[PDB]
């Protein structure tokens, strides 16, 4: 009923708008009521709130021009820097496609700055890569020295400045003043200062605060932050040890186990990533990350029925996407559940909300067509994958294969060149171009293409045979 | 049906209502003594509704009373002094009211009535937010209640008597309040993320027993006491789930990856653990033993309060209530339904309609293999041109744009017509003038319009484009001047008619030996030969000959057609220059090579600057002092060199552009002379104009020489040459910057001479 | 206050260093497309940021050397207090002063340096 009471109830219920508006009203009506002020702050900052553990974002500057790793040639297995590319598709040369996109996945690192600007903006990130990673209250006006004396206002105002205004400098100033006031004996302000430092790029001054907070109160968030720091310094084994210490404190925490699995899967050790994802399953059994990762892995290691079980589980728990339904249609067609494939593909096409998702669904429908044995429907599906996303190297490769099957060698050559220019990390257009070049002579381009094939997927046997043939011809 | 909240007695509970936590309650408010439960629901309007579901129907609603003021909290307990019978306490902002739901039977199941009799009421001098109840202290057979005002004040009422009220210390917003009996303590979650436990006697005597800095603020707090083996205080934070010991520290905690709304720890099944139940804002319930997820099921609505009760001979029924009004009893669905397409026989495929459409579309497919007029008018006088564009349908998203030349400039470049209704006319007017020094390669101009035709397949319409050309007057970039006599470069065009008076063709340039000066300084001379039928054009620059030579020819044609004569040629006996042409090609290529060298120099300077800047950065990161003036005085030098090289690259780009514009006119004239010299048809002239005049300016991946050389090699290879060794060794088409213009010049001379030897141009 | 000033200066210099790395990337981009106006503007901004950061470095190192002087003064004072007493009281006074400064109990520090 009353203004403040109803604003509180709205905020509790995650309205975040009715309480904000009613707070504007109650503030204009009575210029002296700080409860409504901090409540409007909370509503504002929680409309936009995002988990800081998951906000790991890396720009080109932080990839190339920010050096913080101690070693330079660490032993293989002690730094972050399965199905072969002949089975599991790849996003870059290494790091085949995953089952779960978090906003911190890397899937490689661009070498130079030229290598990074001249590459599709979502090749090493889960969002377009950057160069670096009226109003409510005016930040310059309010004096943090006054708010930091009272923590009830201090914590909410800090959350507002750090998560809404995104001004890490004023946030760190308020956090420093507030930690001064509280005589350095509350873990929360330590963790907030650590987050501010980690944003500013000072990973050791942030590790210091996370460590000083763990000594005060062992909480899941501090372990996740500290492992995030230890991974920013490129020390995966320190992070694994910290995670295991956390799991010693919290005997079954799913976030720690999933962090361990993410590390083991970024070190490209799927044998332990899958074991820790299986532990997460033994704990959660609705975990989207664990189920998607084990499901993809099962699909690609000659077990589409088990992957179908896992994705059907994701569908039972109320997930309704374009990716989920594409995956379901694929696992159905390959598990030989021919009665549930094409309806899942149509549902996926319905749910698609991009032009890359539509292109991927038409690409997979073209694969279903190729399997069914009709190259005309396959032709149309690959061409529609191109219509929906012109930079779809796989559609070009498969369409060129079908063309070369028809007899159109020049069409196939141009399409394979476009593909191998769009995705240089893909061995298939390189190998195809080299093969149909050697078939017609032109051993120069045949060799130039076999070399890039072997650069993309080196243990490929046919590429080795072709390279040896061409090197014999050269001598 | 697996992992879905299978429905039971359920009903929507009003007309745009509003409920919160503490509204939904579930107990034996009727005091039947049997053991079933009755769903009690207050509202933020006043509708106190009590139901007894009997699975909706109409016997369910025991009563639907409407009190005036909103109902913040509803609770059921021994709220009356003498009797030990459960009563119903209802909390409004400024009122506490304890009723007594007494039901008296009728001879028929729809004749029994229920009345809520006000057993007492307390006025609140403060605006409440919630309340809790328990046996404050160790008193038995009583449930006396503590109400938390919204301004942080615990007003404790022992039933029927306002006991006292203590201001909670250091609180701005109000938080969730709970009461522990194993420790006789109130427990709050204040605004500074501090879970605080106060002892009841310390409050009655007035401080804080203990505190715990959880990382957030709490929605709900449930001190569950069905089990006495070990008391534990559960806390639902706005991001985390906690279970805390009785001394204060964390017994365990889970980091929810969702936004919880309500939670309820119901009875436990194992030894020591406690099953708990948490609802998402993703409308899903999670069953968690300790922190382990034991089940998860999809709710219909985002619950605002969940309970678990025994309703009509069924234990453990889940009772959810939203803030819209969806009240629902439910159980958990445990049927892993098979995944199989339905085997329906009625529903079959209407092959006839579908096949008609498929034949239609396949017809369009097999057919694909086998409406706006634009006109530009140039005024005869910075000349003002007007473009008139007209339609015949209702075109949409129309855009008109004009492209003249690099030197020439327009005052208006783009015109946007969002929609023009059918058979209508639009007319734009712009003005073009020379800006620069050199003369443009052609006084032509192009106006291109792009629109969308609304169709049946696509309501945004197919995109279509149509263009028109206009021809600017020579007197825009020229004026008459003093005719020189002996110039360096000259070319003679011979005609088969009588030599015409120059004052006829150029009447604004007055004299039967004429002279032209262009804006910029270039000067050309036109000599009408008096004994021969020819004319001669001369100038010190081979490029400036093209504009006058073009206008001579064009206006000769126009004059002889106006008169009425038909027979007319411009034979141009002699030899195509090919020597004052190659000088411009060599100049252009020298500028290109200079630009590439400067770009490499700038690459090196930028790499060096980056290295030094990174050194300085690492120096800035270190806490300890360190002398560095050497480093910043290296940086300043490298930066001034970078600025120098950038300005030099800009200068070379401009010089290269001017060289390209002069070369365009040179090659225009050369194609004209080759067409007059071998009597080339219009198509054979268009092939030359496409091979020799490729692009508008040089770019860092495509330039002029590469393109023209590839095109000439292809034409020589598939039109003129016969031997294959030559077709494979000399005649090679590549598209990278060359090392020298030797091949381009070899191919241009070979092209000229093999045209002279009878060869003619084709395409395939 | 030396601690606080150093913290604020390090924060500001981290901000400006991130800015400078972003500008390095942006300048490399503008130079890869031979866009010289924007490249020269990035280089101007880099020059200005380097000037400001060098001023910040000077002031930070000055305050930092003053901080080292203060820390040495404190430690040498604890040592001068301990060195005044022979035997087992020495490390007693030393650890007592260390605990009285880790808790910022300055008055107890001077009490234990006077008689304790």
């Amino acid at each position: 009923m009353e203004p403040l009471l109803l604003a509180w109830s709205y905020f509790r219920r995650r309205r975040f708008q009715l309480c904000a508006d009613l707070c504007t009203q109650m503030l204009e009506k009575s210029p002296c009521d700080q409860a409504a002020w901090i409540l409007k702050a909370r509503a504002l900052t929680e409309m936009v709130y995002v988990d800081e553990i998951d906000v790991d974002e890396e720009g080109i500057a932080e990839m190339i021009l920010d050096e913080n790793a101690i070693a330079q040639v660490p032993r293989p297995g002690t730094s972050l820097k399965g199905p072969s590319p002949a089975v599991r598709p790849v996003t870059q040369a290494g790091r085949p496609i995953t089952g779960f996109l978090r906003p911190s996945t890397q899937s490689g690192r661009p070498g130079t700055i030229e290598q990074a600007i001249k590459t599709p903006r979502t090749a090493y990130t889960a969002r377009p890569i950057a160069s670096s990673s009226g109003p409510f209250i005016n930040l310059s006006r309010l004096n943090l020295a006054k708010y930091a004396q009272k923590p009830k206002l201090a914590k909410a105002l800090f959350e507002y400045i750090f998560h809404h205004e995104n001004d890490v400098k004023t946030a760190l100033d308020l956090a420093a003043l507030s930690t001064e006031h509280s005589q350095y004996k509350d873990w929360w302000w330590k963790v907030q200062i650590g987050k501010c430092y980690y944003r500013l790029g000072l990973y050791r001054e942030a590790e210091k605060q996370f460590k000083s907070a763990l000594k005060q109160q062992e909480m899941v968030d501090t372990f996740l932050y500290l492992a995030k720091v230890y991974i920013s310094l490129d020390q995966p084994l320190t992070a694994l040890n910290l995670f295991k210490q956390g799991l010693d404190k919290f005997p079954g925490e799913v976030t720690l186990l999933c962090g361990i699995a993410r590390i083991y899967e970024e070190m490209n050790n799927i044998s332990s990533a899958t074991e820790y994802y299986k532990e997460v399953l033994k704990q959660d059994n609705t975990h989207v990350e664990a189920i998607a990762c084990i499901g993809s892995n099962h699909f690609y290691t000659d077990q589409p029925e088990v992957a179908l079980r896992f994705y059907r589980r994701l569908l039972q728990m109320g997930v309704y996407n374009c990716q989920l339904f594409n995956n379901l249609g694929l696992c159905c067609f390959y598990a030989q559940q021919y009665d549930m494939t094409l309806t899942s593909f149509e549902r996926a096409l319905s749910l698609a909300e991009n032009e890359e998702e539509v292109a991927d669904v038409w690409y997979n429908l073209g694969h279903v067509a190729v399997g069914t044995g009709d190259t005309n429907l396959a032709h149309q599906c690959f061409r529609l994958a191109l219509v929906s996303n012109n930079q779809h190297a796989e559609a070009y490769n498969n369409l060129a294969v079908l063309e070369m099957r028809r007899g159109h060698v020049e069409q196939a050559k141009a399409l394979l060149q476009t593909a191998s220019s769009l995705a240089p990390h893909m061995y298939e257009p390189h190998f195809n171009f080299a093969t149909i070049s050697d078939k017609i002579g032109d051993l120069q381009r045949s060799y130039a293409a076999a070399k890039k094939s072997e650069a993309a997927f080196p243990d490929h046997v046919d590429t080795q045979h072709l390279i040896k043939q061409l090197e014999q011809h050269f001598a | 049906s697996l992992f879905k909240a299978r429905d039971w007695w359920s009903t929507v509970l009003g007309d745009k209502e509003e409920f919160d936590q503490g509204c939904l309650c579930l107990a034996d408010v009727d005091n039947t003594g049997n053991g079933q439960d009755k769903i009690i629901v207050g509202s933020f309007m006043g509708y106190l509704r009590i139901f007894n579901p009997h699975p909706a129907q109409a016997e369910d609603l025991l009563l639907e009373v409407h009190l005036r003021d909103p109902i913040l909290q509803v609770e059921v307990g021994k709220f009356v002094s003498g009797t030990e019978m459960l009563h119903l306490a209802v909390l409004h902002s400024r009122k506490l009211c304890v009723y007594s739901v007494s039901g008296t039977l009728g001879n028929v199941e729809h004749g029994n009535q229920y009345q809520i009799k006000l057993m007492y009421e307390h006025n609140l001098q403060r605006t409440a937010c919630n309340m809790t109840y328990g046996s404050f202290g160790g008193v038995k057979g009583r449930d006396l209640i503590c109400i938390q005002s919204v301004d942080g004040m615990l007003m404790v009422f022992e039933q029927e008597s306002y006991a006292f009220g203590r201001f909670l210390p250091g609180s701005l917003l109000p938080g969730p309040l709970a009461y522990s009996s194993r420790t006789d303590s109130f427990i709050t979650v204040s605004s500074c993320h501090q879970v605080e436990s106060y002892k009841y006697q310390v409050l009655a005597f007035a401080v804080v027993d203990w505190t715990l800095n959880i990382g957030e603020q709490a929605i709900d707090i449930c001190i569950v006491s069905f089990i006495q083996s070990a008391s534990s205080v559960f806390v639902l934070g706005e991001r985390n789930f906690f279970c805390l010991k009785d001394n204060g520290q964390i017994q365990f905690m889970k980091k929810l990856d969702y936004s919880p709304s309500c939670f309820l720890p119901y009875c436990s099944v194992s030894e020591g653990t406690i099953n708990t139940l948490i609802g998402n804002h993703n409308n899903m319930l999670h069953i968690y033993q300790d922190v382990t997820l034991k089940w998860a099921t999809q709710l219909p609505h985002v619950p605002v309060a969940v309970r678990v009760g025994c309703l009509h001979d069924l234990k453990g029924v889940i009772v959810t209530l939203s803030d819209d009004g969806h009240l629902q009893c439910s159980y958990l669905g445990t049927d892993p339904s098979l995944f199989q397409a339905p085997k329906v026989e009625s529903r079959e495929l209407n092959y006839d309609e579908l096949d008609m459409e498929l034949k239609e579309l396949q017809k369009v497919i097999k057919n694909v293999n086998k409406d706006l007029k634009v006109s530009a008018m140039v005024s005869p006088n910075s000349v003002t041109v007007k473009v008139t564009l007209k339609n015949r349908v209702a075109l949409q998203k129309i855009k008109l744009s004009i492209y003249v030349q690099p030197p020439l400039v327009l005052t208006g470049d783009q015109f946007t017509f969002e929609f023009m209704a059918p058979e209508m006319t639009r007319t734009v007017g712009f003005s073009v003038y020379l800006k620069g020094s050199y003369s443009p390669p052609e006084l032509e101009g192009n106006a291109v319009v792009s629109y969308s035709r609304p169709t049946e397949r696509n309501p945004d319409g197919i995109p279509r484009v149509s263009q028109c050309k206009f021809r600017l007057p020579l007197k825009l970039v020229c004026l008459p001047g003093q005719p020189s006599k002996t110039a360096s470069h000259k070319l003679t065009i011979d005609t088969n008619k009588s030599p015409v008076s120059l004052l006829s063709l150029f009447p604004g340039f007055a004299v039967n030996v004429m002279g032209f000066r262009f804006l910029g300084g270039s000067q050309v001379t036109l000599l009408a030969s008096k004994t021969s039928q020819r004319y001669r054009i001369q100038s010190e620059q081979f490029e400036d000959l093209w504009l006058i030579t073009n206008e001579l020819i064009i206006r000769l044609q126009e004059y002889f057609e106006k008169q009425g004569i038909k027979d007319f040629t411009c034979s141009f006996s002699g030899s195509v220059p090919l020597e004052e042409y190659f000088e411009l090609i060599d100049h252009h290529f020298e500028l290109r090579i200079n630009g590439e060298k400067l770009e490499e120099l700038l690459s090196e300077r930028a790499v060096q600057f980056r290295a030094i800047q990174r050194r300085l950065l690492t120096r800035f990161k270190d806490k300890t002092p360190a002398p560095l003036q050497h480093l910043d005085t290296l940086l300043d030098g490298t930066y001034k060199q970078v600025i120098a090289l950038a300005d030099a690259v800009e200068e070379n780009q401009d010089n290269l552009f001017q060289s390209f514009t002069r070369l365009k006119s040179a090659t225009h004239l050369v194609i004209l002379l080759i067409g007059l010299w071998q009597k080339l048809s219009a198509d054979q002239i268009a092939i030359l104009e496409a091979a020799f005049l490729p692009l508008q300016q040089d770019t860092q991946e495509l330039g002029w020489e590469e393109t023209v050389d590839a095109a000439l090699s292809h034409l020589l290879k598939t039109c003129l040459s016969k031997s294959s060794k030559e077709q494979a060794l000399n005649l090679n088409s590549q598209l990278g910057i060359p090392k020298d213009t030797s091949q381009l010049k070899k191919h241009i001379t070979l092209f000229c001479d093999r045209l002279a030897k009878g060869g003619r141009l084709c395409l395939s | 206050e030396y601690h606080s000033v150093h913290q604020k200066l390090s924060a500001d210099m981290a901000d400006n260093s991130n800015l400078i790395r972003s500008l390095l990337v942006q300048a490399e981009d503008a130079r890869l497309m031979r866009d010289m106006k924007t490249m020269k503007n990035r280089y101007k901004e880099l020059y200005d940021l380097n000037k400001d950061l060098l001023n910040g470095y000077k002031i930070r190192c000055n305050n930092h050397t003053e901080l080292l002087g203060s820390l040495k003064a404190v430690n040498q004072a604890i040592q001068r207090a301990g060195h005044l007493r022979v035997g087992k009281p020495k490390n007693q006074v030393i650890t007592a002063c260390r605990d009285a400064i880790r808790s910022n109990n300055i008055n107890m520090l001077f009490r234990i340096m006077r008689v304790g």
